[PDB]
């Protein structure tokens, strides 16, 4: 949400000038000012770096929650810097180990469906039936019916 | 197949785990204080004879010896565990390096720059 | 080789660990004060011993975790 | 606390906590150093893979068992095996657990004394006790009499026991066992064209022996049948393809047990050393020993041995006595189950060799009252 | 500082700084003196054009490769090539950069020793290391096992590796490679009327081979089809016009790889020396080598070779094993990518042959522990 607004607030006019110079081609005229997201596929490729198309679609559909099909210069800026790395250091390796030890409060060294299921239920979050299985795939990477240290580490990799 | 909600759930579970770890640490501290108070009994010795002074002092010295013995034992155990932890951490790091270092490189660093030099 | 080496090591550690023990030959007030001081010393020693117990437990669990991780390579 | 019932054996180390039904971790006892050079850097290559890890990398190792015939010939490797067993397969530090090793009868003293010295100095256990491998197998059957034939992989020994009183003058220990059968099978396979030489391929021949060989009820009739029909030829797929067909090698490999002249050994088979062990006993307990003959150990798992042995003994024994051969389905782990039962007893709790006792009398304490 | 990952090769010198994806400068390794007289004065005519400059003035030069079959036959020209590579294609003085050369297996010692002596005396590098050209190609695939067939332009060698332990007794080096295919193509083109003789026209025949030739899935069917229809005849325009039409010479040139009897060589094709190299390995790692067969080197870029080779090996191998042929799209630079990865490792940073070590033991240091 507006968290990434705060994240992009750090970049001042110094990157805004470059972003406007790049975006000027998008506003090529003969339009009503809607400014869609059509060119964004190559606009994000203006410097060469380009993420997966699925992430690009997620960014496109996520922004402009009003559904106007309009890419605000604020939204364009935050999505273009989103191509650059942006993370809050992802906790700490010892901190992550402590978090997993709390996760493996059963002291089994593995997390099944029930473990993380109860863990998230304690949070009280509404979780769909279409979920859980998605979380099962996210966690049980080896498809061994449990969550191991490596699977947890990649699951929680640099998330903050 | 939602994506942003996955990040939301990740952050929420991270915060919940942090809170649980904090409360568990507080519980550990409280229980440790309770046990320390229970095991180390408080003694009052106002208005006593010097013979009782000698007896209590000798008992305290014996308790000091026993506690130092326990501390020596658990210290040796902890040092050995630390050595094993360091060894296993080194081994797992070596395995991870063997698995991943061949997959890290400088991709497209200068090949794309070769436009019309020739 | 832990038959006389470790025993002598721990015996020396115990011997050097013991400090001066000459008290009861003094006046009552300061002797009581120092007895309370040594009670508090034993209190701190027991607290540290409990902390070491908990640390040893956690490190044992982490050892089990590392053993699981190295076993999972195959 | 709980006791560790380890059982060194020779070929498979079986261990687990006292009071359970089956050993927790069972893995071959082999230590194999790599033999080639190795060119990949940083691959994390160790200097010795022990236990079940060296049965997966056996293609580039030189596996070598540290226990030849009951006795231990390479003490450093045996120490490595024990260290692995304690720390990685059970993950329990030995500083807080009594141990109950097992030893074959009539073994050299120095082996047992070195075993106890290692357990007390290196691993620093609280208390350890060494027991004869046949008494445990008699425990597991729930009997209290009977003559037990414990044909392991290293050595076959035959200890008769009556009413709890072992008869030390009637123990017949024979050194033919599973390993010699593996070598003989590997030697007779060459008659069809299959040559196994490397110490790694001995494991493949062992797998062939386990999965295909069986003991013939009557040897000459089987030799005649296999030479006319082809109903016996069973095929087996090597670890790379090229299936092989075993003909009358199937029942000729385990026949060596009843005719040790095949591998050049002089002594009589396991069918006649049991009868000799019985006849050395007193005249009044022979009926009970006849009726309670017990089989144990891995090598007695061949399909059809409990009938061949009974037929042979019935041929030898007087016609009036009843010959019965106890062959429980849990034969392989019989010794370890008996060890667990013995370690779980309350009456046995004061027989351990406590560490202070060892400090006062040295390693020679094991031969003393604490046997 | 950064390391220089040079890779002499034979036909194309590939070089670049360690840690990138592709070599910085790739250029043919030919040194050609002019052969005519020269009448213009002051034109600035040099005495030897090396590298890619002599592929543009090749009309009046006599190009001659300084590396025949892996080995180096003309040391002065090779020194000239190295000097060009360092100073003009990378523009980094060698006084401040470690170097990582590559060498084919089973090459003469004197070649390697002279190479290290040159690198330490003439160019005066801080430290250099020589690596076998197949281990790098195995690095680049991200594997740790597998048998790699590195069919370069000079020599084709087939090094099997398991779990990082190379098997020195199973290396099968064969001297048929891209150059012999170029000569054979130049020899069979004469059957239509096109005669290429000059050492400059060998480059034109090489271009024809690269752009048109392909490996047939089944040889006899293609020979029958090309002799009836005309759907295969592809034309090509020489550097001056006069287009030529290649008929069944298209798949007959690279067929020499699988039937070296075409150019009179006795040995078996690259489809059967791989199977022989596998069969020399131990019986327990043959499945892994079957499943991880790796292709590398330039000459393995023919369209349709990864299917012909798989069909041939599947014909030879037992029916149960799965045969898989790894053919990454970046085949040509696979060795150099692997070299970059190896030079970028931290564990490898202490294996370089430091100059003080060379000063103490002479050029024969390369055969010692620092391999
Ligand atoms: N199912 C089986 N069929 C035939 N032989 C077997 C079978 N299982 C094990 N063996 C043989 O028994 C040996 C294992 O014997 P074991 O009882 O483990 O010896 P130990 O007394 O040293 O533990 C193996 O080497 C194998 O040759
Ligand atoms: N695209 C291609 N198709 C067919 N053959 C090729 C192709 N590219 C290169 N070759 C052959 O491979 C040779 C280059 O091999 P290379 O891997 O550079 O050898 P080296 O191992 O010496 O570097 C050339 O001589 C050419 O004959
Ligand atoms: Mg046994
Ligand atoms: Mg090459």
């Amino acid at each position: 949400d507006d968290i990434y607004k705060a994240a992009v607030e750090q970049l001042t006019e110094e990157q805004k000038n470059e972003f406007k110079a790049a975006f000027d081609i998008f506003v090529l005229g003969a339009e009503d000012g809607c400014i869609s997201t059509k060119e964004l596929g190559k606009v994000m490729r203006m410097l060469g770096q380009n993420p997966t198309p699925e992430e690009l679609q997620e960014m496109i559909d996520e922004v402009d929650e009003d559904g106007s099909g309009t890419v605000d210069f604020d939204e364009f800026l935050v999505m273009m810097v989103r191509c650059m790395k942006d993370d809050s250091k992802g906790k700490s390796e010892e901190e992550l180990s402590d978090l997993f030890r709390m996760f493996d409060k059963n002291a089994d060294g593995y997390i099944d469906l029930d473990e993380l299921k109860m863990m998230l239920q304690a949070t009280g979050e509404t979780i769909t039936e279409d979920d859980i299985e998605e979380l099962m795939k996210d966690g049980d990477k080896n498809n061994d019916g449990r969550i191991d240290y490596d699977e947890f580490l990649e699951f929680m990799k640099g998330v903050e | 197949i939602s994506a942003s909600r996955k990040l939301q759930l990740k952050t929420l579970m991270l915060q919940i785990a942090k809170q649980e770890m904090e409360r568990e640490a507080e519980e550990r501290r409280g229980e440790k204080g309770r046990v320390l108070r229970t095991r180390c009994q408080p003694l009052e010795l106002d208005g006593l004879g010097f013979e009782e002074l000698q007896d209590l002092c000798r008992q305290l010295h014996a308790r000091v010896d026993k506690v130092d013995e326990e501390r020596y034992d658990v210290e040796a155990k902890v040092t050995k565990n630390i050595t094993e932890i360091a060894d296993l951490t080194q081994k797992i790091y070596d395995l991870r390096g063997k698995f991943k270092r061949p997959t890290l490189r400088r991709v497209r660093i200068s090949a794309d720059a070769m436009m019309q030099a020739l | 080789g832990k038959r006389q080496t470790e025993r002598e090591k721990k015996k020396k550690i115990l011997a050097e660990r013991r400090k001066a023990l000459a008290i009861d030959h003094l006046n009552e007030d300061q002797l009581r004060e120092k007895a309370k001081e040594l009670w508090q010393s034993i209190h701190n020693l027991e607290a540290e011993k409990f902390d070491l117990q908990e640390k040893f437990k956690q490190q044992k669990y982490e050892i089990n975790v590392l053993r699981n991780r190295i076993n999972d390579n195959q | 606390t709980t006791a560790l019932v380890c059982d060194n054996g020779s070929g498979l180390v079986k261990a687990g906590f006292a009071g359970d039904d089956a050993p927790r971790a069972v893995f071959p006892s082999i230590v194999g150093r790599p033999r080639h050079q190795g060119v990949m850097v940083g691959m994390g290559q160790k200097d010795s893979y022990v236990g079940d890890e060296a049965q997966s990398k056996r293609g580039i190792l030189t596996l070598k068992y540290p226990i030849e015939h009951g006795i231990i010939t390479n003490w450093d490797d045996m120490e490595k095996i024990w260290h692995h067993t304690f720390y990685n397969e059970l993950r329990v530090a030995p500083e807080e657990h009594p141990t109950l090793l097992t030893e074959a009868p009539l073994n050299p003293k120095a082996n047992r004394e070195k075993m106890t010295q290692i357990m007390f100095e290196t691993f620093n256990v609280p208390a350890m006790y060494v027991a004869i491998q046949a008494v445990l197998s008699l425990y597991a059957s729930g009997r209290t009499t009977g003559i037990v034939l414990d044909s392991g992989d290293g050595v076959t020994h035959n200890v008769p026991i009556y009413e709890g009183y072992a008869l030390p003058h009637a123990i017949m220990r024979l050194d033919l066992a599973g390993r010699d059968l593996t070598d003989y099978l590997m030697k007779i396979l060459t008659e069809r064209g299959y040559s196994f030489v490397t110490t790694a391929e001995r494991e493949i021949v062992r797998d062939i022996k386990e999965k295909l060989c069986y003991v013939a009820l009557d040897f000459e009739n089987e030799m005649a049948t296999a030479a006319s029909s082809s109903s016996l030829e069973k095929s087996y797929e090597l670890p790379d393809g090229q299936v092989i067909t075993i003909g009358n090698e199937r029942f000729r490999c385990p026949e060596t047990l009843f005719q040790p002249s095949f591998i050049g050994m002089e002594s009589a088979g396991i069918h006649e050393t049991t009868y000799n062990s019985i006849m050395k006993c007193d005249i009044d307990i022979r009926k009970d020993l006849y009726a309670n003959n017990v089989l144990s150990g891995g090598t007695t798992m061949y399909p059809g041995i409990a009938d061949r042995m009974q037929k042979e003994i019935t041929a030898l024994a007087p016609s009036t006595m009843k010959i019965k051969i106890i062959a429980p389905p849990e034969r392989k782990y019989s010794v370890w189950i008996g060890g667990s039962i013995l370690a779980s007893l309350s009456t046995f709790q004061q027989m351990w060799i406590s560490k202070q006792e060892y400090d006062e009398a040295g390693p020679s304490i094991v031969h003393r009252k604490c046997f």
